[PDB]
């Protein structure tokens, strides 16, 4: 029972990208993690210098 | 138009060259040109150099595979010279792996054909050479200290006030960083269209000017702001500047050259500034700046360039020294 | 503005931390990019199917 970003239940089938990837309710959440991890890792080197 | 400045207040000059017989020296200094370029342009050339090299050798890897005929489907009757090359894009990825030295190893180089072995040698050597060259250019760019010259700060405009009897052209220069500037030096030049009795005409004659130092040297130890002045002796070309003659179209300019090796990177930097004719305030001493706090000093950069008015004769230096000498002789 | 000169003035402990943070931030950011592109490609859900993964 390891960690899964999407849902492990129902034999971990929330990863299929049929019927468009924007319809994969988990995938849009991953698209919403990109901007945050972008700013963390583009400003930590900036801030730590100061 | 109104009045061309030799060097702008920010330190950049304004001289425009023309009719240069281009000998290709601009192109010849490839490494120096790269250093001068801006970081966005440097990164573009950095990216294009690597991408062109990667794509050039990728075409070669595709070409040798196509010539060997190992990319068409085969069933045991062949051994490809570069394994798993069944498309041009495979050759492109293989080129990336070699030159960057990633070496995934899914597309190996076999012992079969010798030509791929020579090309592997060439690509490795070219990759190392380009990596070494880009290192050199990046090391020289990261060692640049022209952005340190920006932290050097001069007064907005300079003054000419009496100090210790005589008259001197004063000035203030400050440093904002906590770091030190080793072996600093402050040159000073007057730029005037100076005509000569013999018949010569000079469009912009640059006359050097002493720094009125204690020991008559160019060394300056700059930690706090300093009132760096110039004693207007008999020989100084400022000996005949009438205060009434300070208006706009007076052909004058006071160059200042603050040099000194930056301690951090070890690179020498210049600071430049020009005081125009109308950018001089006659007879206004500088505001005291270096205050004292509990157990430590305090410099108030808010009052860096403020000048208060101090009484003084509105006479040329020649009309002052001569008058004082006559009065002493009469007495 | 002069980050490079600023980095030189930093102590070795803080320089090591910034060195570490710079590499780690680049490594982890592109890890998300590789993970997301594979996840969007659909080659992340395992199975004996017609799909061929972009990044094996
Ligand atoms: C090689 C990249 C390949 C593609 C990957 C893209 C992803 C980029 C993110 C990772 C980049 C790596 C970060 C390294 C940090 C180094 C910092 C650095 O070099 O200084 C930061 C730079 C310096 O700008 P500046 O002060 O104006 O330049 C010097 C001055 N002007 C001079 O003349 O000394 O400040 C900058 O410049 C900002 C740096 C951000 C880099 C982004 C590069 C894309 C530039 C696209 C520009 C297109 C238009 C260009 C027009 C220019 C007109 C003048
Ligand atoms: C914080 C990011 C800001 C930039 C975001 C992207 C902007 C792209 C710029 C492309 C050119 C088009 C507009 C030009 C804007 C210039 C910005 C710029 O110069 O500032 C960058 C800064 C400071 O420099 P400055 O003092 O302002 O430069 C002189 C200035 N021109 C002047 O007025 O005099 O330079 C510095 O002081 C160093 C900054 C380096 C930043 C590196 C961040 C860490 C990246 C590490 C992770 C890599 C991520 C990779 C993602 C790839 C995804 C595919
Ligand atoms: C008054 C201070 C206020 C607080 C500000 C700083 C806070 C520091 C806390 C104090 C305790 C620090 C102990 C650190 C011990 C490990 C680091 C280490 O060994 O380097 C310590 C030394 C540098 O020491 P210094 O006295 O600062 O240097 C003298 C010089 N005058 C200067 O300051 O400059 O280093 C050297 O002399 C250089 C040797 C480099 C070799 C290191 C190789 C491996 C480094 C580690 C990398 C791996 C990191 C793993 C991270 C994993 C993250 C997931
Ligand atoms: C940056 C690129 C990576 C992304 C590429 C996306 C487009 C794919 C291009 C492509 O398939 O190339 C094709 C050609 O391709 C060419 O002939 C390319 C011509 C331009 C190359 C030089 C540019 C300068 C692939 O050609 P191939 O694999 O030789 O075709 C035979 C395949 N077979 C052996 C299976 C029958
Ligand atoms: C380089 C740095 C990383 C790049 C970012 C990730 C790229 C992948 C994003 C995937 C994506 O946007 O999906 C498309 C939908 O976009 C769209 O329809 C556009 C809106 C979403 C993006 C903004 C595919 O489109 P699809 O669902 O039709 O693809 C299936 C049929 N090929
Ligand atoms: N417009 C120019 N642009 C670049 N360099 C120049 C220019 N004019 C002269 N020089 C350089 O000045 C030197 C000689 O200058 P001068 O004009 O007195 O002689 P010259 O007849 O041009 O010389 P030469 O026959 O050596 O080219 C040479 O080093 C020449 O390259
Ligand atoms: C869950 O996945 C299954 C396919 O693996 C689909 O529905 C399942 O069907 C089987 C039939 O034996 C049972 O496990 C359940 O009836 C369903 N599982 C559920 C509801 O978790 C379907 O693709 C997925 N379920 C939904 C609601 O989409
Ligand atoms: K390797």
């Amino acid at each position: 029972m390891p960690l899964a970003f999407c849902g492990t239940e129902n034999h971990s089938a929330a990863y299929r990208v049929d019927q468009g990837v924007l319809n994969n309710g988990c995938f849009v959440d991953a698209l919403n993690v990109v901007p945050h991890v972008f700013l963390l890792f583009i400003t930590f080197p900036i801030l730590f210098i100061g | 138009e109104r009045r061309a400045r030799f060097v702008s207040k920010k330190g950049n000059c304004n001289v425009a060259h023309k009719n240069i017989r281009e000998q290709g020296r601009f192109l010849q200094d490839v490494f120096t040109t790269l250093v001068d370029l801006k970081w966005p342009h440097t990164l573009l050339i950095f990216t294009m150099s690597f991408l062109c090299s990667w794509l050039l050798f990728a075409m070669v890897w595709w070409l040798i595979a196509f010539a060997h005929g190992d990319l068409a489907p085969g069933e045991g009757t062949n051994v490809p010279c570069v394994t798993s090359i069944h498309s041009f894009s495979s050759a492109f990825l293989f080129s990336i792996e070699v030159q960057v030295t990633i070496g995934f190893g899914g597309r190996m180089v076999t012992e079969e054909c010798p030509l791929a072995i020579l090309i592997l040698i060439v690509q490795n050597i070219v990759g190392l050479m380009i990596n070494a060259i880009m290192l050199g250019c990046i090391f020289m760019k990261t060692a640049q200290a022209h952005r340190r010259a920006e932290t050097l700060i001069f007064s907005k405009h300079a003054v000419i006030t009496l100090r210790h009897g005589r008259l001197c052209f004063m000035l203030r220069v400050g440093d904002l960083r906590k770091s030190m500037i080793i072996s600093a030096t402050i040159h000073m030049q007057v730029v005037r269209k100076t005509t000569s009795p013999e018949g010569e005409v000079v469009p912009l004659h640059q006359v050097d000017i002493p720094m009125e130092n204690g020991v008559g040297g160019n060394s300056i130890f700059l930690v706090a702001p300093l009132i760096i002045y110039h004693v207007i002796d008999s020989n100084s070309p400022l000996y005949d500047l009438a205060p009434s003659d300070l208006h706009h179209h007076q052909d004058l300019e006071i160059i200042v050259i603050l040099e000194g090796v930056v301690e951090t990177t070890g690179i020498t930097t210049q600071a430049r500034t020009s005081y125009l004719a109308d950018e001089i305030l006659w007879g206004q001493r500088f505001v005291p700046i270096v205050a004292e706090e509990d157990g430590r000093y305090s410099v108030d950069y808010s009052k860096f360039g403020n000048t208060v008015k101090v009484p003084t004769p509105l006479c040329t230096a020649r009309q002052l020294d001569e008058d004082r000498s006559l009065l002493d002789a009469l007495t």
